[PDB]
């Protein structure tokens, strides 16, 4: 229909956007979680902020346990508050997407679907997937715990997953579901799914007719680096874990994969544990960071990286060491900003990881592998826990809850501000650097 | 009380300048976002649009403007064009500013209400100033 | 002089003389390394190539101890290898600089400086005066103590190593007993920091000191300001986190603390000698070193990392994406897109190398994360600074070292030069975008 | 069956088009990055090449496709030049747009197989179509 | 003192080589990026700017400076627009260069101080040096 | 037997490629790279260099050389210095290729030893080879 914005006035207001709508909900979620009516024995205003920002982030991250310290009530709210986190990113990151996309049209036309319709599009496909897998928890669920507490288990888990929280109602998460098929395979599927990327949802849905090869180039990234991200993860989970009796050994050769493939999957955002990765090999570990680091889709629910941001790093690193001019991805050339966006994301996600694992590492006392794993895990949203947040300390959880907040805007917004610099009127003569 | 007004280049920008200074709506619509930023600070509401698009035309109500302005010169085809989807869509009163006088006449023809010859208009204005 | 060159008749072949002159003199010294006449017991192949990778790169990591498992030879063969390992990526760096210089000259003519002898000349006779200088220091204290044949040898074989950012050391605890000694430390301090510098800020600061700083290069102005800054963070944050522990720091006085901690801060930037033990340093302290080693020396000096100006790069581009400011400046000169880009593609590529190192060498040898990573990245930053891991290594873990020792001791410098000239091509794609974020 | 169309002008991207729309396999190649990515959304695969250059053309593999069509319109000389190092190239079938009946005498010449003058033509399709 | 020199041809890069050896701190403004270079090397203080553009010129400080030097030679009109804006802009004294009597008359109406034409003054300096 | 040709046009490079048949020594020189490259696969020697840089040909020791051939066409200096600049390094046989009257008239009285004008020069033999 009609493509047309309202200009701001006077640098993008995107970055300005993305912050504002997190404290926006963040705030008013903390200032009423620290209500009787939510919780069993209150809240402090530091627990209640951390679990505020666990939700609204949709880290999963718990200073205290879901399914006891939480009422009836406080669970409702939680199930709002992951659904926002979760869900809202999604639209917002598509809303934003839309405008970037119609100011750069009517840049080009000056040079040389509707935002309504695209919003009831997002929210309805949400609800059909989130619909699915209540309907799969509940076939497995609804015989063994009723027709009333099974049904809010099988939507809390569902819309947990889609959203990929890893909030679980359960004491430990998912663990005593490692050899159930049915129930891994659905929560699998919805954080995949809901970690996909609206994007690529869309593209599918709407040119697969015309095949593989006229998908755009990000739809293709995704659909190829997701399915070899959730081998790689699964393999190198079931090699790196096979002979250790404490987490996969005493499974059945099912069971054992069974687990790999809930673990790499579950890395990429979600945070739900089939296993125990307190009681991991270190190899094993530094995968799983590995895989955290990366995350979900971009226009997803999840975290990370991001997929297409380490797909092109990791292409342009092969274009570098074979000194070709342009890097190609599907036969197509991947832009220099675009590279140096990708660049510019790892290289200051590595900074501020740094900074977080160093101040952890003042206030905390704990081993390097540890914090530097619950680091990952909270800047990344994934919210795997290594046995080091159920000890942290007030100011360990303040930087916890700063680095939760940085971790799931940080990505977008940097990518944001690379995209409209302010403009300048003085520019200083170019000189070189060595480097290297 | 309430104008639209399609180009902002040095004469649509004059136009939007006097009659909100006059205590008037104008909605200012141009592709280039540098003059709706530029009108944006004058105008009641400044939009980047292409009015060459059918569609965006529909959705910016200009029938319900009591008279709509079109200040496009450079490109003659995008002026012409811009007044007939105008037309089309229910507009009653439209003001279109042509540079030459084959656009002129093309324009009196579509059914242009009034046509604005900038460099004739003020040859005749500023003769007469000039006489008296 | 005459500003030519002959064309290789187009991908630059820079990243090719880089690897040939280290591997060119890789073998030559591995296989000398095995013959009895330069070790009291022998090396084997593998203890062999690891030496004799650990002093051409002059990482300065050992299997076998070299004050003792080494004969009056081997040592002597020990600093000619370190000379050609630090001094020799000096020299070639500066003179595929140079060249670098000569055809980008011609470039520019053909659209629109001494010689290399010369150039050559000057870095030779830097290093000699830079170490005669340290020679003499070394020299005033160890020959009362250790006589006088003996005491000139100590003297020179540590003021080469130190110049060359080797870090090899005669004592069985690397300078463990000079730590409240300011000559032996302030003497080795200054080697490695002005070997580490860079000739082009140590030849820019020598023809154009009278104009002042502010005419100075701009990689000079980030050497002789980035340099002091690492120092004195390095020197603060490892005092203030090593105060308290009886272990490293504890039993020192006030002054032999602040000498201890600036001698690591110092050591750390790829000399690689240790006044106290890093195997009893807190992790916060541990953390620290490791950004501190993979930071490096300078760009075109005896030992680095991803170097200094990188890392000053890729740390002002990151204050100008989070500002939102349309180009990288430094001294009132913009930084090129290109430079940047140089700069944040090492960082990664680094690190895609560093994790994949580090989780072979868990595989191979059993040990904990932080001790697996800070002798990764003291391999790969070629500080050689050690954590335990490489008294316990094992046979495949030496393999991976190696390996990573000469990955990081040429992998910056020939990864900007691959950046620097990519293969022309005839055929491009089209366009298109990736969502990133 | 597999089409290379050189240049992407309003006549080789509706024969691209058309030649796409019915199940073909299409090369497009330009040297104007914008019209190449105007085509690679549904051309089979889209190139932005020199293709007056001979090493360039080697490096397209123009031999392997059935037919070339060269679509270049207000460069003559890169239309000869083009049609000249295709036929060099051993590409069996070359359909060449020729915008003068002069520019058409010099490409049979060459050895261009089938030239299209488009507003001829199209002038003789419309006449008949007028008369039935 | 501080002088600001706006155009670096051969006549504004001799200016500003003249001054900093002198001892004095001088800022060199240019469009072109690659004079701008050479001038970073021994001047102070060297920028790329358009210093017809008045939000430019406000950024620049001009004020600061004591003696403002604009040595546009080939463009006229930048050269009149500078002069023009350096003016407006508050700055005590402006040294133009101007290559023909006429811009020399149009840059003394507008406000420039002192007006130098190499060509002129060159041949009577010249003429001088022949004499004696 | 030792041979010199500075400037690797398309004139220049003919020379290089003769000189080499009948197994000489040539040093190919040229400004440009991509030129240098090109005759790399023709010459004993390829170097890229300036010979305008009087340094430079000091070190190319063009005494040494039997015959040195300049063939710089589009600039009419360069020729005009490179030609001067030979003859102080000791050069006792100078052959400069000239594209104008006015060129050749410059490198006669400056010292050149053959001025060869290639459309003149040819214009003469093709007439000769019309005849016979
Ligand atoms: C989930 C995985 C996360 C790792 C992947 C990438 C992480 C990248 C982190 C980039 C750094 C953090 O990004 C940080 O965002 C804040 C806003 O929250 C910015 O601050 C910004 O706030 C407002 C509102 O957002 C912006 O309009 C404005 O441009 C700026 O003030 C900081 O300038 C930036 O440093
Ligand atoms: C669009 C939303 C659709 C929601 C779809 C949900 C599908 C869920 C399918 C569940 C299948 C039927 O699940 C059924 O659950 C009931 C209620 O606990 C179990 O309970 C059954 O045994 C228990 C004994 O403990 C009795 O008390 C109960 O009255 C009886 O129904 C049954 O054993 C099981 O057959
Ligand atoms: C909306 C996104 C999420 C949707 C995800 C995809 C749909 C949900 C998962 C479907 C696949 C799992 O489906 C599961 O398959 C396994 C086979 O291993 C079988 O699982 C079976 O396990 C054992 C036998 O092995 C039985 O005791 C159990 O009762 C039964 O469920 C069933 O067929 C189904 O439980
Ligand atoms: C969430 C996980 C999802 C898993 C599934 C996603 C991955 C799907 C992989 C499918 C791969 C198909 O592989 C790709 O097929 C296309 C057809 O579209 C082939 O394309 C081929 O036919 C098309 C016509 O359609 C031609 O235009 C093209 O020139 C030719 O190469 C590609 O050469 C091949 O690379
Ligand atoms: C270019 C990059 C190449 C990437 C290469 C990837 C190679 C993947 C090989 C995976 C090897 C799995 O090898 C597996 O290692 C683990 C962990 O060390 C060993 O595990 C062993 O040590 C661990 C301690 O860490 C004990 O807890 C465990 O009980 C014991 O079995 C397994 O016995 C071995 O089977
Ligand atoms: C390309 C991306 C990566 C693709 C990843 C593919 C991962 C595949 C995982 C296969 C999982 C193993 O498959 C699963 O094995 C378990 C464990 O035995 C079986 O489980 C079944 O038998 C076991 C006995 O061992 C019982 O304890 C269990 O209650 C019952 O459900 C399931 O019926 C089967 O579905
Ligand atoms: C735990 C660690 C896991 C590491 C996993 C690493 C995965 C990295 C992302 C891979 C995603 C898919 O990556 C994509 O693969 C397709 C496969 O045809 C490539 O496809 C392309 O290959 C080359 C690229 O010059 C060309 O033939 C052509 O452009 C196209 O076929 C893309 O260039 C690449 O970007
Ligand atoms: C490890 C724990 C977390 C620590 C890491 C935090 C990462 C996020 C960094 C947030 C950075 C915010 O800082 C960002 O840069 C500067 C400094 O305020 C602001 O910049 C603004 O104010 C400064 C003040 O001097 C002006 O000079 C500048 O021109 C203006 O743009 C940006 O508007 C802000 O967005
Ligand atoms: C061109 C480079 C020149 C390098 C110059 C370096 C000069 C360094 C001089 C250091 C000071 C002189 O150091 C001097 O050492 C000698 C030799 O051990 C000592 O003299 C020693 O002689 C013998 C050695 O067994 C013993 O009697 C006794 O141990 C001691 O007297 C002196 O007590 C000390 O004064
Ligand atoms: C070539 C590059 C390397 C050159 C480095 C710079 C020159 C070498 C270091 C010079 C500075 C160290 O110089 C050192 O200063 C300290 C002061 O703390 C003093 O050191 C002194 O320490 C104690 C007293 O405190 C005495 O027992 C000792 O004998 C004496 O050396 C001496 O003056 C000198 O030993
Ligand atoms: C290895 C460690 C070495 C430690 C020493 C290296 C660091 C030295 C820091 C010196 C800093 C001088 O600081 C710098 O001085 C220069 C003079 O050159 C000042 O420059 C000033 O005077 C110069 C004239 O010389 C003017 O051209 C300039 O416009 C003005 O700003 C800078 O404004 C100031 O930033
Ligand atoms: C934006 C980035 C900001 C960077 C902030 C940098 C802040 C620097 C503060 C340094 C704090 C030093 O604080 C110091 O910490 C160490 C290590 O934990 C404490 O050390 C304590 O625990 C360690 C274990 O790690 C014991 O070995 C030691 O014996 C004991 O004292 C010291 O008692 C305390 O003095
Ligand atoms: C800007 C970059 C960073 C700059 C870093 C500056 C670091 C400064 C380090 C100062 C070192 C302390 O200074 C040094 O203290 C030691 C230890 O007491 C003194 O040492 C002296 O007294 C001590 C007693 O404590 C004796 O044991 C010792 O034998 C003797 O040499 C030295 O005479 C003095 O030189
Ligand atoms: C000391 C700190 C180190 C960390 C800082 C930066 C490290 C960056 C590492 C870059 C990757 C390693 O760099 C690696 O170099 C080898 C050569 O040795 C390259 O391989 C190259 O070898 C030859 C000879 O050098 C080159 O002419 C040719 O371009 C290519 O074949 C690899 O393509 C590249 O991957
Ligand atoms: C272990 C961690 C240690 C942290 C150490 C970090 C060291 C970083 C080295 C930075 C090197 C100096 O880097 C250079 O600093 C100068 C100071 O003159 C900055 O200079 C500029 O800063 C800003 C840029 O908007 C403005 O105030 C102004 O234009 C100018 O002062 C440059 O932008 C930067 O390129
Ligand atoms: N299709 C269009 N829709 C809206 N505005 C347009 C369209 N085409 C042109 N304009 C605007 O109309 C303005 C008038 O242009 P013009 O008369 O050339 O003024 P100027 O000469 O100052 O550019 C232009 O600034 C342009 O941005
Ligand atoms: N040497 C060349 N190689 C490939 N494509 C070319 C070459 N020269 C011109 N073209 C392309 O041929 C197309 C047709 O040219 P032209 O007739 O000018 O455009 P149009 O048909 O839109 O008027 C142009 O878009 C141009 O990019
Ligand atoms: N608007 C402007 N602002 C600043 N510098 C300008 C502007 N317009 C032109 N210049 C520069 O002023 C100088 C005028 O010198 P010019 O006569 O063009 O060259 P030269 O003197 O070398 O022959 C040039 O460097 C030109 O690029
Ligand atoms: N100063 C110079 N030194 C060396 N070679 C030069 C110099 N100036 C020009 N040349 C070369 O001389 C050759 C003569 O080419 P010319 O006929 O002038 O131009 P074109 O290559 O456009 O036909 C070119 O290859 C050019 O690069
Ligand atoms: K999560
Ligand atoms: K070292
Ligand atoms: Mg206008
Ligand atoms: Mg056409
Ligand atoms: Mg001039
Ligand atoms: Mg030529």
């Amino acid at each position: 229909r009609g493509v047309f914005y309202v200009p701001d006035g006077k640098k993008g207001g995107e970055p300005r956007i993305i912050l504002l709508s997190f404290l926006g909900v963040l705030l008013p979620s903390a200032v009423l979680l620290t209500l009787p009516v939510f919780s069993v024995s209150g809240l402090s205003i530091t627990d209640a902020l951390f679990t505020a920002t666990s939700a609204i982030s949709v880290t999963g991250l718990g200073v205290v346990d879901t399914g006891q310290h939480f009422t009836l009530a406080g669970k409702i709210l939680l199930m709002c508050l992951m659904q926002i986190g979760g869900l809202g990113q999604m639209t917002l990151s598509a809303v934003l997407l839309y405008m970037f996309g119609v100011r750069l049209s009517l840049r080009q036309q000056a040079l040389a679907v509707n935002l309504r319709r695209l919003v009831k599009k997002i929210v309805t496909f949400a609800l059909v997937a989130e619909a699915i897998g209540f309907v799969f928890l509940s076939y497995r669920w609804v015989p063994e715990m009723g027709w009333q507490t099974g049904m809010f288990y099988a939507l809390f888990h569902s819309i947990s997953a889609f959203n990929n929280a890893g909030f679980a109602l359960f004491s430990d998460s998912m663990m005593s579901f490692v050899n159930d098929p049915l129930v891994s395979f659905t929560l699998a599927g919805l954080f995949i799914f809901g970690g996909l990327g609206f994007t690529v949802i869309g593209d599918v849905w709407r040119h697969w007719r015309k095949g593989f090869h006229f998908l755009h180039i990000h739809t293709k990234i995704m659909l190829i680096a997701t399915p070899l991200l959730l081998l790689v993860g699964t393999v190198l989970f079931w090699l790196l874990e096979r002979h250790n009796p404490n987490t996969m050994g005493s499974l059945t050769t099912g069971g054992q994969w069974l687990a790999a493939f809930f673990q790499s999957a579950s890395a990429r955002t979600a945070g739900f544990n089939s296993v125990d990765l307190t009681q991991f090999t270190q190899p094993a570990l530094l995968i799983m960071i590995v895989l955290m680091l990366i995350g979900a889709g971009s226009t997803s629910t999840g975290g990370g990286i991001k997929v297409s941001t380490f797909a092109v790093a990791f292409m342009a690193t092969w274009t570098f060491l074979r000194q070709k001019k342009h890097v190609v991805m599907f036969k197509r050339t991947v832009n220099w900003p675009t590279v140096t966006k990708s660049l510019a994301i790892i290289v200051v996600s590595g900074a501020i990881l740094t900074t977080a694992m160093f101040l952890l590492m003042l206030t905390e006392k704990a081993s390097f592998d540890k914090v530097m794993f619950e680091t990952i895990s909270a800047f990344a949203t994934v919210g795997l826990t290594a046995g080091l947040t159920a000890e942290l300390s007030e100011p360990g959880k303040y930087i916890m809850i700063v680095v939760m907040i940085i971790g799931r805007i940080g990505p977008l917004t940097l990518a944001y501000m690379l995209a409209r610099p302010e403009p300048t009127l003085i520019k200083y003569p170019e000189d070189t650097v060595l480097t290297g | 009380k309430q104008f639209a007004v399609i180009g902002l280049g040095r004469f649509g920008l004059a136009v939007c300048k006097e009659l909100q200074d006059s205590g008037s709506q104008v909605l200012a619509v141009d592709i280039n976002e540098d003059r709706v930023k530029e009108a944006a600070g004058f105008v009641s509401q400044a939009i980047v649009a292409n009015c060459t698009h059918e569609e965006t035309v529909a959705e910016l109500k200009l029938d319900d403007y009591d008279m709509v302005m079109i200040a496009i010169g450079a490109d003659v085809n995008a002026s012409i064009l811009a007044t007939l989807i105008a037309k089309e869509a229910g507009v009653k009163s439209v003001w279109v500013k042509a540079n030459d006088r084959f656009q002129a006449r093309v324009l009196q023809k579509i059914g242009a209400d009034h046509i604005i010859m900038p460099e004739r208009d003020m040859g005749i204005r500023v003769a007469r100033k000039m006489l008296d």
